[PDB]
């Protein structure tokens, strides 16, 4: 009756997912990225992945012809229409540190920026605060099989969101290079309970 | 005796009366909560109102545990046998969860005030600014309290009686997270009913003092047996109900005012599953029922 | 024999010793008074007479014959000899023209004899100026004849207008309050001066009106048998007076407990209306059992020591008042906020100290706050708060409660109430409690806080109206009750509030002050020898009008962007401009050392903010930060914390305010000199810095490969004095190091 979607997020081009407003010098990171509380490692907050992928999925299907797939999937409150949730996303962790401390070099980087004005022609010099390409986020997705009949179409879906943040990034300044991502090892096994076509669910994000 | 230690893989919001904070346990009605919407899960929540109200599995709130101590909030004691020396004073006042096995000790003196908080150190909360994204709008930053645990920390409740039921309802409460925002990237963990062997001596023992250890509203007919020679103190349980099949809308819930989990009582009283949602379609309930752990002064 | 009369003559009582000390003739000084006052055709009831001119045992001696029983003036004699306390009971009056009275001698600080067995012993003064607060100074300081004879005629002056009446005992409160604070209750050697003129005189009225009330309600017209004809053991022994104990609960809940758009405009009224809570409660109460405000001992903090009569009409008129008290604050604040009453049972003996354990008083008024908060509720309020409970689809936005909600908007009337007066609390503004008002008070009552002008078109013989002001000028006429409290409010809006500095940070900076051990400082830190109910009044009524009145008069003295938000007693909170609340908390720390003459420790907590941040998460990490800088200790081998220190938007960084504040004040002070004008290229190795030394545990190959670039810097500049300084302070202050550079670069921030 519960569902576990396994894989892993594979950093592209860096990513800057959030900000954490402390300890800015005047070089400084001017804008630092999300880390864990205690381990200080940096994460992909599962809010961060979980609205990114709805708004890939609501602008896709509707493409301006939310929906009832988008609300059964992660969720509504709004008015009237509550509908709990199937999607129950974590908050992921960087996996990559013993692979990326083979490579004497830190899970993020400090990337240099600047804006030129168009009227005095005078830079700006920005720091941004990235987690370097390549890193690993193995994730776990708890899916809730509330209706037998609509798993298929609900793990289409899920599909289709990734595929769509395939195309996309993820956190940050995506449409100045950074945040691109890609997914692999996406499978989904049964963790309570006993799902006959688990098979077909796993040939849909195994496709 | 049967020390449920809940191991949690992200940080939890566990909030009180807004998302902007959170506390570092929860208690036993939302506990109770989430286990009677699994059971509404897998459609048996019958049978696990009948056992929790029949006293078949009644169960303390959430308590610290680090590296294998057992903590327990700060027994209300009346302190009427420690005026002659110690500090009885704001040292004992920072104070917030003793161990369970100190108990006696710190009951009788001698446990130091200082140390103990220090040595009590189990993660930290958090901010965690967030947004709702509007393509043309203004975005909405908000920002939720979370609380990160230490590597070998966690909470464990005490349950008596383990039941093969609430052992199916807790394999479903991994996959579903408990705390604020579950379904956002926060409430998760894996949990060990682990019986416990120097535990279940402290409940075995006896004593006049007594040390509620669930967050519990006496029935009114032993309201007046309990609140005699008692320390306690009030805390308001409400908030909205959280299920999508309940009055339409987003509605909230009768405020219900039970003792705390540190309260001390010399009249042993077992409390109530309170209706507390009425008006809609489901009874909303609020697991009041007391837990206790007798001392003797 | 009138109430009143007692009550005026109790306090008008050592007149005669500012009469002596001023001007006129050197006879003895109740003489001096009783002509004094009866110079006024207004103070012509004879009773006031024999109380000015007879309170003290000689005087009772010579007139015991003529005067008959119930004279009224043997209450006032027993009432000084328990102020006194240790003091003299019998000797030789001030100008008996016996001994040569030092007549110059300025009261002390009590912080002289605060922690005497581990601070030294020092004797201290207040010097005499024309409000505003007198330090203790080390030269000594003698009071000129030219001060006497303006407090003369500013009492003559005040004294004119005022009645020997009800409502003008209040208005000698305040004259006395204004005039007599910073002079002596004796003035001689070899003995303790500290004790104030205006402390002794509001003690003595008390006892005296507590001890009229206890014998009137005994039914006993003996008073010279019981006090003065024999020693009067019986009576000091046997428990006459009370204290309660009115502490209200669950405040930083109330206050800090919200999130609002608008909430930081909120914490100044809701801090103003639980200070106005408390002290209404406490007047409406002494007004209950017929006393003055003389039996006030200290209000602030939520916190209220009253000096009651011991009678069962007085216990049951507690009873009702606690009854009718807790109703009210359940029906306001469900469980969100509750205040505590209880009394202790006290006799002459404990307060005067015969016994030896003065403090047993405040063990056992604590054992029954505590019992009493413990049990708070009993087993049908709780039913009542189950009952009374609804199933809501709208709360309110900051108090998020359910009932009390306004029809038209999500907020509740507590949480709209105290928005409309934060918006029209302004300065030079007074306080009204009328029967129409803007926020809801006990027993039927509102308060509001319009201005002074509409105060003479508000009243219109409205009977009791109980008008209170922050400053009070022509005190005889116009009677208000004087109320204190953390009032600087430069600019009300924390928005261009903010955007007043040029060069700096756009973040908010908050101060959470606690004086340290001020709870050890009561229970034991004044000397036993010298313990008296005089003497603790006047240590706290210093710390109250200290925090209240002197935090306003810092602020107050030049531009500060500060908009405090609670003085109080022993807490402060503060936001403000970042810089100026780092530059402001060294004017607290040395304000403080000044004013306690180094007895008594502080802590501080401060945190930079966003424009937007949870004021309630804002204040949640202030008070950790603060517990951070309590739990201090440079060494793990002494028992307890030194809890002097300040963190400094950390909790990990807990700095002191010693020595080694001194020298990351010295370096932040010499970097900001140096390091304002270099080639203004080379400076991009300052953040290279900062971000290779923000933690020295591991790969060190970068900070030596630093210090080798700095050696090989070399042109024509400042030369490599300070840049060799800044390797040579690299190694030895790390911590120090970090922190004034960060403190630095925020101050420097081209932002
Ligand atoms: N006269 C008198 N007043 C008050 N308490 C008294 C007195 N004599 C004896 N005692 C005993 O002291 C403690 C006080 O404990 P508490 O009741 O918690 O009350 C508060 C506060 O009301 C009171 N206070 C604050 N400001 C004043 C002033 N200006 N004057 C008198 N009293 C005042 O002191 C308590 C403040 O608590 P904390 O701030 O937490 O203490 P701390 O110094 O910060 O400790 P730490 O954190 O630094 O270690 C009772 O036992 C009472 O009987
Ligand atoms: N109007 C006010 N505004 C701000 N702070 C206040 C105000 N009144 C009192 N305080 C301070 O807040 C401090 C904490 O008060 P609070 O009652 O909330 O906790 P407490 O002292 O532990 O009492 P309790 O355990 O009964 O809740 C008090 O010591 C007081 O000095
Ligand atoms: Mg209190
Ligand atoms: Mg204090
Ligand atoms: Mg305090």
């Amino acid at each position: 009756m519960k569902l576990v979607i396994e894989g892993t997020i594979v950093l592209k081009t860096g990513m800057h997912i959030g900000g954490s407003s402390d300890f800015s010098a005047i070089g400084a990171v001017d804008s630092p990225v999300v880390r864990d509380t205690l381990t200080r490692l940096p994460l992909i907050p599962g809010s961060s992945l979980k609205g990114k992928m709805r708004y890939l999925l609501a602008k896709e299907l509707n493409n301006g012809i939310d929906q009832d797939e988008i609300l059964r999937l992660f969720g509504s409150s709004e008015k009237d229409k509550i509908r709990r949730a199937r999607l129950k996303f974590n908050d992921i962790k960087l996996s990559n540190l013993a692979e990326l401390e083979t490579f004497n070099v830190s899970s993020t980087e400090v990337k240099f920026e600047n804006t030129i004005n168009r009227k005095t022609a005078v830079a700006n010099p920005r720091q941004i605060e990235r987690v370097i390409a390549g890193s690993k986020f193995d994730f776990e997705i708890f899916y809730n099989l509330d209706d037998i009949k609509e798993v298929e179409k609900d793990f289409e879906n899920i599909k289709q969101g990734f595929d769509l943040l395939e195309f996309d990034y993820l956190g940050g300044h995506g449409t100045r290079g950074s945040g691109r991502i890609a997914f692999e090892n996406l499978s989904v096994i049964t963790a309570v309970g006993n799902f006959e076509k688990i098979n077909t669910l796993n040939e849909i994000l195994g496709a | 005796m049967k020390i449920i230690k809940l191991y949690f893989e992200s940080p939890v919001h566990f909030g009180e009366k807004r998302l902007s904070e959170s506390k570092i346990t929860f208690s036993a009605d939302t506990l109770f909560s989430a286990l009677m919407i699994e059971a509404v899960g897998l459609g048996k929540e019958d049978e696990f109102y009948q056992l929790a109200s029949n006293n078949l599995v009644k169960f303390s709130d959430a308590f610290p545990f680090i590296d294998q101590y057992y903590y327990i909030p700060k027994p209300m004691f009346n302190l009427k046998l420690e005026k002659e020396d110690e500090n009885p004073s704001k040292a004992f006042k920072k104070l917030l969860y003793v161990p369970i096995d100190s108990l006696e000790d710190y009951l009788s003196g001698g446990l130091d005030a200082y140390f103990e908080r220090e040595s009590f150190n189990l993660g930290k909360l958090a901010l965690s600014e967030k947004v709702q994204q509007h393509d043309f709008k203004d975005s909405e930053p908000y920002n939720v309290g979370t609380f990160t645990f230490k590597e070998n920390t966690g909470l464990y409740v005490l349950i008596e009686q383990t039941h093969p039921l609430l052992e199916e309802l807790l394999e479903n409460l991994q996959y579903s997270g408990i705390g604020g925002k579950r379904n956002s990237g926060y409430g998760k963990f894996k949990f060990e009913i682990l019986e416990d062997s120097d535990i279940e001596d402290l409940f075995s023992a006896k004593g006049n003092r007594k040390i509620l250890l669930s967050g519990a509203l006496p029935k009114d007919a032993e309201l007046e047996q309990a609140l005699k020679n008692a320390s306690y103190l009030l805390e308001r349980r409400g908030g909205f109900v959280q299920s999508d099949t309940y009055a339409t809308n987003l509605v909230k819930k009768q405020d219900l005012y039970v003792f705390k989990s540190g309260s001390t009582f010399e009249n042993s009283f077992d409390g109530d599953i309170y209706q507390v949602g009425k008006k809609g379609n489901h009874p909303v309930y609020k697991y009041a029922k007391s837990f206790f752990l007798e001392v003797s002064v | 024999m009138d109430k009143i009369n007692l009550v005026c003559g109790s306090l008008l009582a050592d007149i005669g010793k500012i009469i002596y000390r001023g001007t006129s003739e050197r006879a003895k000084h109740s003489k001096l008074g009783g002509d004094f006052i009866k110079s006024f055709e207004q103070f012509r009831n004879t009773e006031l007479t024999d109380c000015i001119r007879y309170h003290h045992a000689q005087e009772i001696t010579s007139v015991k014959s003529n005067k008959e029983k119930n004279s009224l003036f043997y209450i006032t004699y027993i009432a000084d000899n328990i102020s006194s306390g240790m003091d003299r009971r019998k000797d030789l009056e001030e100008g008996a023209e016996g001994f040569n009275w030092d007549k110059k001698v300025a009261l002390g600080s009590v912080f002289n004899v605060l922690n005497e067995k581990e601070k030294g012993r020092q004797n201290y003064s207040y010097p005499f100026v024309a409000e505003p607060l007198n330090f203790p100074t080390a030269t000594q300081n003698q009071y000129t004849t030219s001060y006497y004879d303006g407090l003369i005629t500013d009492m003559k002056t005040i004294l004119q207008r005022l009645k020997p009446d009800k409502e003008h005992i209040n208005s000698l409160l305040q004259m006395m309050e204004s005039l007599w604070s910073y002079v002596p209750s004796s003035t001689d050697k070899n003995q303790l001066v500290d004790i104030s003129l205006y402390d002794h005189s509001r003690t003595t009225a008390a006892i005296a009106s507590a001890i009229y009330d206890y014998f009137q309600a005994e039914n006993i017209t003996d008073y010279q048998k019981e006090l003065f004809d024999y020693n009067a053991t019986e009576f000091y022994d046997k428990n006459a007076f009370l204290m309660m104990n009115f502490d209200m609960s669950g405040v930083q809940n109330f206050i800090y407990n919200i999130s609002g758009s608008k909430a930081l405009k909120s914490l100044r009224a809701r801090s103003f209306y639980l200070d106005m809570l408390l002290e209404y409660i406490s007047d409406n109460l002494l007004e209950k059992l017929e006393l003055s405000r003389a039996n006030i001992l200290y209000v602030g903090g939520g916190h209220a020591y009253l000096l009651l009569a011991n009678t069962n009409k007085t216990k049951a008129i507690l009873s009702d008042f606690e009854h009718d008290l807790k109703t009210w604050f359940l029906d306001k604040f469900k469980i969100d906020l509750y205040v505590a009453m209880a009394y202790t049972e006290v006799s002459a003996n404990d307060l005067m100290n015969h016994n030896g354990h003065y403090r047993d008083i405040y063990r056992r008024l604590s054992q029954k706050t505590s019992a009493k908060k413990a049990n708070r509720y009993t087993a049908e309020e709780i039913l009542n708060l189950n009952h009374q409970g609804t199933e809501n689809a709208r709360e309110c936005r900051e108090c998020k409660r359910s009932d009390l909600l306004i029809e038209e908007d999500d907020i509740c009337e507590i949480c709209d109430s105290l928005q409309k007066v934060s918006r029209d609390l302004t300065r030079e503004n007074i306080f009204v409690i009328a029967n129409e008002g803007v926020l809801d008070m006990p027993f039927g009552k509102k308060m509001s806080a319009l201005s002074y002008s509409q105060a003479d078109k508000l009243k219109k013989s409205n009977a009791e109206v109980q008008i209170y002001a922050k400053n009070i000028s022509e005190i005889g006429q116009n009677l208000m009750t004087r109320i204190d409290m953390g009032d600087y409010t430069y600019r009300s809006d924390f928005h261009e509030m903010l955007e007043e500095v040029e060069v700096g940070i756009n973040r908010l900076g908050v101060l959470r002050a606690d004086v340290d051990n001020l709870g050890q400082a009561f229970i034991n830190g004044i000397p036993d020898d010298y313990l008296s109910i005089s003497r603790t009044a006047t240590f706290s009524r210093a710390m109250s009008r200290f925090f209240k009145n002197y935090l306003n008069q810092l602020l107050a003295e030049k531009s500060y962007k500060i908009n405090v938000i609670y003085a109080g007693g022993d807490d402060l909170f503060m936001i403000g401009a970042w810089q100026d609340i780092l530059d402001f908390s060294i004017v607290l720390k040395q304000k403080f050392a000044d004013f306690t003459q180094n007895k008594l420790s502080i802590s501080a907590g401060i945190g930079m903010f966003r424009e937007k941040y949870p004021v309630a998460r804002m204040a949640s990490l202030t008070g950790d930060l603060e517990d951070a800088a309590k739990d201090y200790k440079p060494d793990e081998r002494a028992v307890q914390a030194t809890k002097n220190a300040v963190t400094l938007f950390d909790a990990t960084n807990v700095f002191s305010w010693d020595t080694l504040e001194n020298d990351i004040f010295v370096k932040l002070d010499a970097i900001t000199k140096n390091f304002e004008k270099l080639d203004e290229t080379g400076k991009a190795f300052i953040y290279r810095l900062i971000d290779l030394l923000r933690g020295v545990n591991e790969n060190q190959q970068i900070n030596i490969a630093r210090l080798a670039y700095t050696l090989s810097r070399m042109e024509e500049k400042i030369g490599k004095t300070f840049a060799q300084e800044l390797y040579n302070w690299a190694n030895a202050d790390r911590k120090t190091l970090i922190m004034a550079l960060e403190i630095y670069i925020l101050k420097t921030r081209e932002r």
